[PDB]
């Protein structure tokens, strides 16, 4: 199976430059077609540039002319996208996608779309500094129990920039898990809550741990949630 | 609206048979490697990704071509040589004494006979030394040569060497050789790691029985291969992981004499051995053979079960070529007794000496009608070789047999070169295809 | 050389660019010359000489293969494709020759006036 | 099939050139050497014809137009009785006398064309 692996999140200032990498596994790199597609928060998809390593001539949209460069390292089986003169509207999630093509001779190439997508890299353009998140336990109690079901969670507060990944019991607990979208507080830092509903009889026997990871600040916190002692 | 489009150079191939020529690394040798094309210093090998091919070790058409080529070269080298027709006379023979040992009693014979002169009017009386395996008693004693009731002998030309030289088999343009790179390939079935080449590696035509010498070694483990492993009428081929050294020697200091049998025709007889007369033999290492047999038993148990008793016993019945390890060491032909190599049972510093005999009238390729005389070689003879495999056979033990018995085999030279050409196949390239597109000719 | 044998058809479309021994050598030389000349002549009679990808004027008959262009150039290999249309190769080969002869005649007619 | 239009008129047989074109290249003992010289001879004849075509500017073509005007001394028949009332086998017997003159004319004309085009 073809797989595309992208780099991690990035924080940049206005006027700087950003470089993202995308590594391909399972195909002959030179004859595959690779494209870059960005998505702004709450908006639709936008196509930035596409490129076949063997031909070597990238194609760009006119809006990003002069600021976008697409290169390839065949030995590493990687493709690089470089964006310059970043602005506030450049904050987005960037996906690396791939698709096959064929030739009928005479400079004619016909495509089929982007069939394989990467996981995406979040690039945030802002002057604020990176801050680690604070994790607090939203403990189960008599006020959080309804019909034998008790809710317990973790509040992740005061971090910058997005994103943060939150799992339960190292991914073992997925049923009933609601991870709420991050909200931008007035202080400029993000906050969210990740909660799970479990049987009330399992509170005294099952250990619940929320694992939060904020890659931009290199923060990894495993917080145990227990009913409040009385 | 689709149209036909022509593509020249597509990667398609089919199974084929063709004539392969020879390339050799850049003068009198049986296999005329001086007439072969020079070899490229760095040959090109192309790995074929995501390709699975089907190989069959036991239906390769390269083996038959190699067999025919070897036999044709052997016959071609023997045409200008001297015919020994007047040698089929009645010899008067006696036993050779004077510093023979107790093991060499009656193995050499002193035989006198009347020979034709260069004048077709008078005869001469001459004598020569013959091995006991070359003469037959007829009723001192009267003997005759072994062959003078089935074939005629031709004396091998003494300036020709029997030393094997590596040969590369090459395919013509429009053909390719697929090669299997799997390290656990058993010769038959799909090989999920394939490469393509134009030439095979150097292959030495070593003629021997019961033991493969100077060949190639396996890369991971001892390999056992057979066409149908449950059919005991099929030979089992064993490929070693590490070679076993063997030292073979003929310690007599021989002498050569020339007898003129006609105008321009000479016969090379044996004169007198100076010094004492001793037996020829080969040495193998005991510990290394024990280790190799243990590994072979361990790999053989995967076809017969965890708890079967596996025993090795010597050969049984047949001609001297088949019942002995027969080979050729620097001109002389040896037939060695391997009853100490295969004598053991396996339940779930020192040396082994194999005594050998020497024969001078040779019948090759299991043929009748063409014998060849090998002229004597002067001085002591010694050579060193690597054992790198085995040819085995199994007995048909019925009636709830919990033990299996394996015996050394051989005799057919196709199994010798099937152990080298087992990863190769020849294919034909077809670089022309048609496909539908949406474009039209202007 | 034969490096795209396991890739899709579309990916592979981008990268199309005496004595005992003495008797055996001569036959190999003759065979190579014969094969080269046969392939060149077959290309020539179709009007495709000097090209590696050549566009023809013969419509594709759906009875040869009814698959879409997505499962041909993105899902098969040339070895898989050769197994499907092997029975119809000679029909297409004759059609190409007739089509090229018609083109030659039409060019002559155009030059006539 | 092969040579099937041998009795057809010169116009009806001009549409079957590819049928005869492909049947010209592939279509030790007593029998051993009688088969190799045949292959070599076929290859040499094919190459000679191809070179003759190529040096006239007609390389890789079935019908090729030239700059040599038709000298009336060769033949005086009009086109209505050549392409509709004659056959190639009947046409060859008439103009078999003047073939080499035309061949030399074609060679010189093509060489002149190349020489003045490259200039
Ligand atoms: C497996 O491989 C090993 C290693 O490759 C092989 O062992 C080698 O065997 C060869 C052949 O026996 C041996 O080479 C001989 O060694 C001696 C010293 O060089 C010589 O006896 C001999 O040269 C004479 O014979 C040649 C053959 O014609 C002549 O070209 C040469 O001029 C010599 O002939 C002169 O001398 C002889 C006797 O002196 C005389 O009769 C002649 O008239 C003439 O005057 C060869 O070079 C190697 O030394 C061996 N190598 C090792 C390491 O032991 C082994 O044979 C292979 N096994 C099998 C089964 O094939
Ligand atoms: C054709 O052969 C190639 C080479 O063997 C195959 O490529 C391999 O594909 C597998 C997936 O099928 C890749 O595994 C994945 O790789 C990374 C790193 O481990 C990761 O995404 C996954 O955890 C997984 O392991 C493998 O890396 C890749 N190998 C190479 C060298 O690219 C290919 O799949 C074969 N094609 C088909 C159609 O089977
Ligand atoms: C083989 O026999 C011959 C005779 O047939 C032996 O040669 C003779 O040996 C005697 C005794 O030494 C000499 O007197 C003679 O001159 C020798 N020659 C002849 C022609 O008679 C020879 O020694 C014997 N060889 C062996 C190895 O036993
Ligand atoms: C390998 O040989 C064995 C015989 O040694 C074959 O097995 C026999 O098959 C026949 C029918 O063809 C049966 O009647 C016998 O009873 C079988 N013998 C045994 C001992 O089971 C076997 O089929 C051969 N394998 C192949 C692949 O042909
Ligand atoms: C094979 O080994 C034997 C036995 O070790 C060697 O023959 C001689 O053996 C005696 C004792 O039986 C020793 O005293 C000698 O030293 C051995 N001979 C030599 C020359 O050293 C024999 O030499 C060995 N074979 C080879 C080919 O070297
Ligand atoms: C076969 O003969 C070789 C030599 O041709 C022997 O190797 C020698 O062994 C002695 C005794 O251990 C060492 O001193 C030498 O250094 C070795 N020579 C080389 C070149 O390696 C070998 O031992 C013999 N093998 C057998 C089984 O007899
Ligand atoms: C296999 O080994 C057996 C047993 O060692 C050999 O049989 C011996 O043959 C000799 C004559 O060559 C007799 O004197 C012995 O009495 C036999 N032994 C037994 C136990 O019967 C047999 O020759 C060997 N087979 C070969 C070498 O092919
Ligand atoms: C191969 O070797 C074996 C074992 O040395 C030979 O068997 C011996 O044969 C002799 C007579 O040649 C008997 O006196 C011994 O008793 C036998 N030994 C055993 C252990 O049985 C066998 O004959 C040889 N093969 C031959 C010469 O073909
Ligand atoms: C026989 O086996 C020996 C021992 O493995 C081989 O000698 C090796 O040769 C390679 C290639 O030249 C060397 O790199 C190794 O160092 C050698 N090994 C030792 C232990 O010396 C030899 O090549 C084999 N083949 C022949 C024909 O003798
Ligand atoms: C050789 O011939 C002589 C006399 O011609 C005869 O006595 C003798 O038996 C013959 N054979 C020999 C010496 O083997
Ligand atoms: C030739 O003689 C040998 C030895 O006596 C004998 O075994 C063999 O059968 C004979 N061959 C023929 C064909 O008569
Ligand atoms: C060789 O391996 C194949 C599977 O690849 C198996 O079917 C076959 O029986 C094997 N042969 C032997 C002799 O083990
Ligand atoms: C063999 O005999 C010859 C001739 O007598 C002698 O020169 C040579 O040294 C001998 N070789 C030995 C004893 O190894
Ligand atoms: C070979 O191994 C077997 C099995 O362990 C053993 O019985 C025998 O003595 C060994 N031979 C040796 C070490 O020479
Ligand atoms: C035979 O015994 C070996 C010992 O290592 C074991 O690995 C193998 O599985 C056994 N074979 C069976 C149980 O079929
Ligand atoms: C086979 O091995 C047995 C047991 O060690 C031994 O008695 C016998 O002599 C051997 N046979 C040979 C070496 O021929
Ligand atoms: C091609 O023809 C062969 C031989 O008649 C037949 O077996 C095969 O099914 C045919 N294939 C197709 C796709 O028509
Ligand atoms: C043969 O001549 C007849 C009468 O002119 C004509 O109708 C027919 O087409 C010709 N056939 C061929 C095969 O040329």
């Amino acid at each position: 199976e073809v797989q595309l692996v992208q780099s991690g999140a990035e924080l940049k200032k206005a006027g700087s430059s950003v470089k993202l990498s995308c590594q391909a596994y399972g195909v002959a790199f030179s004859t595959y077609s690779f494209h870059w597609v960005r998505q702004a928060p709450g908006q639709g998809l936008e196509w930035l540039g596409g490129f076949i390593p063997l031909v070597g001539k990238p194609n760009y949209t006119n809006k990003f002319r002069g600021r976008l460069t697409i290169t390839a390292d065949e030995s590493a089986r990687t493709t690089y996208m470089e964006l310059r003169s970043l602005r506030s509207d450049d904050t987005a999630i960037y996906y690396c996608a791939g698709g096959g093509a064929y030739s009928s001779g005479g400079g004619r190439f016909h495509y089929f779309g982007m069939a394989v997508w990467g996981q995406g890299s979040t690039v945030t353009v802002s002057s604020a500094s990176t801050k680690g998140p604070s994790v607090f336990p939203l403990a189960p109690s008599s006020k959080s129990t309804s019909g034998g079901t008790a809710a317990l969670g973790c509040l992740v507060k005061d971090y910058f920039p997005e994103p943060v990944t939150v799992s339960w019991n190292s991914g073992a607990l997925t049923s009933g898990v609601h991870t709420f979208p991050a909200v931008l507080q007035s202080s400029g830092l993000y906050s969210l809550s990740s909660v799970v509903t479990v049987p009330s009889s399992s509170l005294g026997t099952q250990t619940y741990i929320c694992n939060v990871n904020h890659k931009p600040s290199n923060t990894k916190v495993d917080k145990r949630v227990e009913p409040k002692s009385c | 609206n689709l149209w036909v489009t022509v593509y020249y150079g597509v990667p398609v191939w089919k199974d084929a048979e063709t004539t392969l020529f020879c390339a050799s690394d850049a003068k009198h040798n049986v296999w005329a490697t001086h007439a072969c094309v020079p070899t490229d210093p760095n040959p090109q090998e192309i790995h074929l990704e995501n390709v699975t091919e089907e190989f069959n070790m036991w239906k390769n058409n390269m083996v038959e071509q190699m067999h025919t080529d070897i036999i044709s070269l052997w016959d071609q080298s023997l045409k200008p040589c001297v015919k020994l027709t007047p040698l089929c006379v009645t010899l008067q023979c006696t036993n050779v004494t004077n510093n023979i040992t107790d093991d060499m009693r009656g193995e050499l014979k002193n035989c006198s006979f009347n020979m034709t002169t260069e004048l077709r009017d008078k005869k001469q009386k001459v004598y020569s030394l013959f091995y006991r395996l070359d003469v037959v008693q007829i009723n001192n004693k009267e003997y005759r040569l072994i062959n003078c009731n089935t074939s005629a002998i031709t004396q091998a030309c003494p300036k020709v060497s029997f030393e094997p030289i590596p040969i590369h088999y090459c395919a013509p343009a429009g053909f390719a050789i697929l090669k299997c790179k799997d390290k656990k390939f058993n010769g038959t079935g799909p090989c999920p790691s394939v490469s393509t080449v134009q030439c095979t590696h150097g292959i030495k035509p070593v003629v021997s029985t019961q033991l493969l010498l100077n060949g190639s070694l396996a890369e991971e483990e001892v390999m056992i291969r057979s066409e149908n492993i449950t059919n005991n009428a099929k030979n089992i081929l064993v490929q070693f992981n590490t070679p076993v050294q063997i030292n073979c020697t003929r310690p007599n200091n021989n002498t050569r004499k020339s007898i003129r049998i006609g105008p321009g025709q000479a016969f090379y007889a044996t004169g007198d051995i100076i010094g004492d007369i001793r037996q020829a033999h080969c040495n193998v290492s005991k510990a290394t053979w024990n280790e190799t047999l243990g590994k072979v038993v361990k790999q053989l148990r995967k076809h017969f079960g965890n708890n079967t008793i596996i025993r090795f016993a010597n050969s049984s019945g047949g001609d001297l070529e088949v019942t002995t390890h027969s080979f050729n060491c620097g001109g002389e032909f040896f037939y060695c007794n391997t009853s100490g190599l295969f004598n053991s049972t396996w339940i779930s510093n020192d040396s082994i000496t194999l005594p050998c005999r020497i024969k001078q009238i040779i019948n090759m390729w299991q043929r009748i009608g063409q014998a060849m005389y090998a002229p004597p070689i002067q001085g002591v003879i010694r050579c060193v070789s690597n054992i790198t495999g085995l040819i085995l056979t199994r007995d048909g033990g019925s009636t709830n047999s919990t033990t299996e018995t394996f015996r050394p085999g051989g005799g057919d030279m196709r199994d010798n070169w099937r152990s080298e050409l087992y990863k190769y196949k020849v294919v034909k390239i077809e670089p022309l295809g048609v496909a539908p597109t949406r474009c039209k000719r202007r | 050389f034969l490096g795209a044998a396991g890739s899709t058809m579309g990916a592979a479309s981008m990268t199309l660019t005496l004595t005992v021994w003495g008797i055996k050598q001569l036959q190999a030389r003759v065979l190579a010359v014969e094969r080269y000349l046969r392939d060149q002549q077959l290309l020539g009679i179709w009007g495709c000489s000097g090209k590696l990808i050549c566009c023809t004027n013969v419509p594709w008959n759906s009875s040869w293969s009814n698959r879409n262009l997505s499962e041909i150039w993105d899902n098969m290999t040339w070895l898989q494709w050769d197994k499907e249309i092997s029975n119809y190769t000679q029909i297409i080969y004759g059609l190409l020759e007739e089509s090229q002869n018609q083109q030659e005649k039409n060019e002559q007619d155009l030059l006539a006036l």
